[PDB]
RNA sequence: AGAGGUGAAAUUCUUAGAUUUUCUGGAGACGAACAACUGCGAAAGCAUUUGUCUAAAAUACUUCCAUUAAUCAAGAACGAAAGUUAAGGGAGUGAAGACGAUCAGAUACCGUCGUAAUCUUAACCAUAAACUAUGCCGACUAGGUGUUGGAUGAAGUGCUUCCUUCAGUACCUUAUGAGAAAUCAAAGUCUUUGGGUUCU
């Protein structure tokens, strides 16, 4: 039964109702605290507001971002 | 696809939402300002709208300004006379058509030129359909070197 | 891409900014320091580049070895005629000077 | 009436394959059509590598191995008998 | 309005000589009466002056070539392999 | 025939049994000097049989004879090549193949070429039919392994090059280098060619003889 | 002290080339071929050609003073066959009977990395 | 002292040393084994290495434009092999041809040789069982086994497999689906007959 269909994550992109898979997120580096949004699926590469350095690697998907800080979905 | 043969659906959805996402605080006229200066700096209005999203966290700018970025572009009167898809192409054809000029045996190369001014033409005979494209506009494939301007 | 970045650089420049092309002008330029990059062909005349170069190395101005012929160096800055060497006397928002 | 679904050959998205020379006969045959024979063989039979064994040192010599990887024409591997006719029904079996 | 079908510059030769041999000559008359790229000014006005001789109308410099075309196959590979090393 | 007297054929320093075999050669006669006959004929000789380990029989050497004094021959290296059944069952369907080759030469002015094959491994958890790579994967592997055959065959010598080729140190280390790329296995120097030698020595011959 | 020379044998679907030379392949010692082991014109390339081929060559490497000897088989050629003939096997089993030293065995059949066109057209030979 | 070759043979080469062994130099060709019911290309077709130039496709995208599209008489580009023209090349194979055999005959099949051709360059030619004998675009309809290229998530050991998914690509089974049947997951959703279009 199509209407109420509840687990179609799996489902490929364009499901019932298309929805994207890539999102928004903030990244505390770990003793840089600064503030910055990212792109989840980036396809650049970006630098901090405090102390320059880069946070993500531009690859084919969710990139792969620093070895460590914490990273925060911001949806609202 | 125009030509050749596979489907190769991959695109990109806009999320159901259509107003501003609700953690952006950010305001429609420094938005404005920074694609101008952008533009001014100088990039397609295509790559505008993907480091706009990669760098400033502001996607969809219909979402946070009320209209599109290529319209804003246009009402400060920057936008460039020779759309982005058929600069492009007109581009693209210029390179092919200076290797072939070196490798005349390039058989493939001529077959892909072809294919590419076919676009170019159907493309511009839209955008000569619509207004913003001179009547007179024809791309003869001799200047086409200098046409990029 | 040794060649595309520089013909964007130039696009953009002869866009945004001004410049001059020819050598009495370019000539002109350098004399009055007013010149911040010089471009020549790879077709001038050795001759004509040497009095160039001697002349931008004088006033402290850089020179860029253009890639092609004074064909590809008009045809880059989108005109009909040939060129052969170039003087921007000043650099609009284009990333040129470095 | 179209004996075989593959039209006796293994060519899919593609438009020519190279042919080869077939071992026996040597007409041209398409890579994929000809029946390919890979076989490992002794140079001797087990009666001769005895005498190897016994003429030989090292008391561990080994007999060298034969690699020929022939191929064949259809109408040759039916009448050396490395393919058979086979049944309607049996002639979708591959293994 | 076009004046000749395909028989060209051999035009000037009428009927006489077979029509092979017409087409063969015009074959290399077309580059031989052609302008050619002056790679010292860059401006296509390079003419044969004599049988293997190549001037530049604006360079005023004339240079060694072919017999009916400013540079030949054999002449610009032999150049190319020099120039690898 | 009776005008043909036997010659003992000598092996270098850096082998093992050092003595591998007899030739033969006619008389003394005429301009005939019947040493210049001798002179640069090639041997070609199985490693098992000449260090007297089966381990090797895969591999076999060419030894140019290059001095003659008194009875003896002394010869020198002069190429490599394993053998066909070993390289014929080296190749099994459902493996990539990696061939590759270079010139370099050594201190010595020794000009080599040299040619070497891998093979692709399966690996533990595969569970798949085959062990394909992808082209780009090939052109790493034949980049990285021509770089290797060529830096360490040109900072040798000739003759620690052949007695590092009989421990097949090259292949070592190419896997060492290469697991993290793809995995290979056996992998060796197929074939080593001389391009060209120097003018004989035959001081550094007798000393790599003695 | 053990001596040591080189056969190429040469079993190509006709005689058998027995041809016993020393290690460097040049001074060759002894060559019989099959076909002067049979003079039907005929059986060539057979077992009972090549068996005494195999036994005449070993008696005369015997007399020669060669006692040991290394083998290197050979089938036609890069273009006609890569199957020995029927006589490699004869070959190497009368060598073996006949009481010298065997050593080494390798396969040497000349083997194109090309493909030069090959007799008959692309229909083959018809029979 | 034979060698080639054959179902036997012969033509042919061969005491001036053939065939055979080994080495050196040259030449043209080809690019095996890996190599696959695998990949790429509109089709023809495309497999040694490296470099440069060039294009394409899929995937990923909260990037841009906004109907710009589908199919197409005329017209245009490409179009295996053979063939034609002109230079070069010319090893091997080899339409023609010449021999030797077989046969009643054999101008054929077989064998020895061999011109054109095959190769390169520059032009023509525009045809093939150019075939999946199946025009292109779109929607829908079923399970399984694979396999190629991406993307997603997780787990054996920074490394690798499994899951989901897109796009190719085959195969097996199934049809109260079709068909004259062979068979077909399209050749189905057709007397319960009309998605669009071209050709015959």
């Amino acid at each position: 039964n199509p209407d109420p269909v509840e687990e179609s994550k799996k489902h490929k992109l364009k499901r019932l109702i298309p929805t994207p898979n890539s999102y928004f997120m903030d990244v505390k580096c770990p003793g840089c605290l600064q503030i910055t949004t990212l792109f989840s699926h980036a396809q650049n590469v970006v630098l901090c507001g405090s102390c320059n350095i880069m946070l993500c690697q531009p690859t084919g998907g969710k990139c792969k971002l620093t070895e460590g800080c914490s990273f925060r979905k911001k949806i609202e | 696809r125009m030509y050749g043969k596979g489907k190769g659906i991959s695109s990109s959805t806009l999320p159901y939402k259509r107003k501003q996402p609700s953690w952006l605080k950010q305001k429609p006229s420094e938005i404005e300002d920074a694609i101008i200066k952008l533009a001014k700096k100088g990039q397609t209005p295509s790559q505008i709208g993907a480091t706009l999203r990669d760098n400033y966290g502001i996607p969809q700018v219909k979402s946070v300004t009320g209209n599109k970025i290529l319209r804003i572009l246009r009402a400060q009167g920057i936008a460039t006379t020779i759309p982005e898809d058929l600069y492009f192409l007109i581009k693209k054809a210029v390179s092919m058509r200076k290797h072939l000029e070196k490798n005349k045996k390039d058989k493939d190369c001529k077959f892909r030129l072809i294919l590419t001014e076919s676009k170019i033409h159907r493309i511009s005979r839209y955008y000569k359909r619509k207004k913003l494209l001179p009547s007179n506009w024809k791309y003869q494939s001799s200047t086409a070197s200098a046409l990029i301007a | 891409s040794a060649g595309d970045n520089i013909n964007a650089k130039l696009q953009l420049v002869m866009k945004s900014g001004k410049y001059q092309f020819g050598r009495k002008s370019c000539l002109k330029a350098l004399r009055t320091g007013k010149g911040k990059l010089v471009i020549v062909s790879s077709n001038c005349p050795s001759i004509q580049r040497s009095v160039i170069e001697y002349y931008a190395m004088l006033s402290k101005c850089g020179v860029h070895d253009y890639h092609g012929d004074n064909n590809d160096l008009g045809t880059a800055c989108g005109k009909l005629f040939r060129i052969s060497c170039l003087v921007i006397t000043d650099v609009g928002d284009s990333d040129i000077i470095k | 009436p179209k004996k075989r679904r593959n039209g006796g050959r293994s060519k899919h998205n593609r438009g020519h394959v190279n042919p080869l020379r077939c071992s026996n006969c040597g007409r041209c045959v398409p890579k994929d059509k000809a029946i390919k024979r890979f076989n490992i063989r002794n140079i001797v039979d087990t009666s001769a590598q005895r005498d190897i064994k016994e003429a030989s040192v090292y008391s561990t010599f080994q007999l060298p191995k034969l690699y020929i990887k022939q191929c064949y024409c259809v109408s040759c591997a039916i009448h050396s008998r490395f393919v058979r006719v086979r049944s309607r029904e049996q002639r979708r079996v591959r293994k | 309005s076009r004046r000749t079908k395909k028989v060209g510059l051999t035009g000037k030769y009428g009927t006489r000589y077979g029509s092979s041999l017409r087409k063969q000559i015009k074959k290399i008359e077309l580059m031989q009466h052609a302008k050619y790229l002056c790679t010292f000014c860059g401006k296509t006005a390079t003419k044969r002056t004599c049988v293997g001789i190549w001037k530049c109308k604006k360079c005023k410099r004339k240079v060694c070539g072919g017999a009916w075309s400013l540079t030949t196959p054999a002449a610009v590979a032999a150049k190319s392999t020099i120039i690898r090393l | 025939f009776t005008k043909k007297e036997w010659y003992d054929l000598k092996a270098p320093k850096m082998f093992l049994v050092r003595n591998f075999g007899k030739t033969l050669v006619t008389k003394t006669i005429g301009k005939k000097l019947a040493t210049d006959s001798l002179k640069g004929r090639i041997y070609e000789v199985n490693l098992a049989d000449l260090n007297n380990d089966e381990d090797q029989a895969h591999k076999k050497i060419k030894l140019s004879c290059d001095h003659i004094i008194n009875r003896d021959c002394y010869t020198d290296f002069c190429g490599l090549s394993i053998t066909r059944d070993k390289l014929c069952s080296l190749i099994r369907k459902g493996y990539t193949l990696i061939e590759g080759h270079t010139d370099v030469k050594t201190l010595d002015n020794y000009h080599l070429r040299m040619f070497c094959i891998a093979f692709t491994k399966k690996r533990q958890n595969q569970t798949k039919s085959t062990c394909y790579a992808q082209t780009s994967q090939i052109k790493k592997i034949r980049k990285k392994m021509v770089d290797i055959m060529t830096a360490e065959a040109s900072k040798v010598l000739l003759k620690d090059l052949v007695k590092k080729f009989i421990p097949e140190s090259i292949g070592k280390e190419i896997e060492k280098q290469c697991k993290k790329i793809y995995p290979l296995q056996n992998v060796l120097i197929r074939k080593v060619k001389i391009l060209k030698r120097p003018k004989l020595d035959i001081s550094k011959l007798m000393e790599l003889h003695t | 002290e053990l001596v040591f020379g080189v056969a190429h044998i040469f079993a190509s679907f006709n005689d058998t080339f027995i041809h016993v030379t020393d290690l460097s392949g040049r001074e060759t010692l002894v060559r019989i071929t099959g076909g002067m082991k049979v003079k039907a014109d005929r059986d060539e390339s057979s077992p009972y050609a090549a068996m005494m081929a195999a036994q005449d060559v070993a008696a005369r490497l015997k007399e020669l003073g060669v006692t040991a000897i290394h083998i290197k088989l050979r089938a036609s050629g890069g273009t006609k066959s890569k199957t020995p003939g029927p006589g490699a096997q004869s070959a190497l089993r009368a060598l073996a009977r006949s009481g010298l030293k065997i050593g080494r065995i390798e396969d040497v059949t000349p083997i194109p990395t090309d493909s030069t066109r090959k007799k008959s057209g692309r229909r083959g030979r018809r029979l």
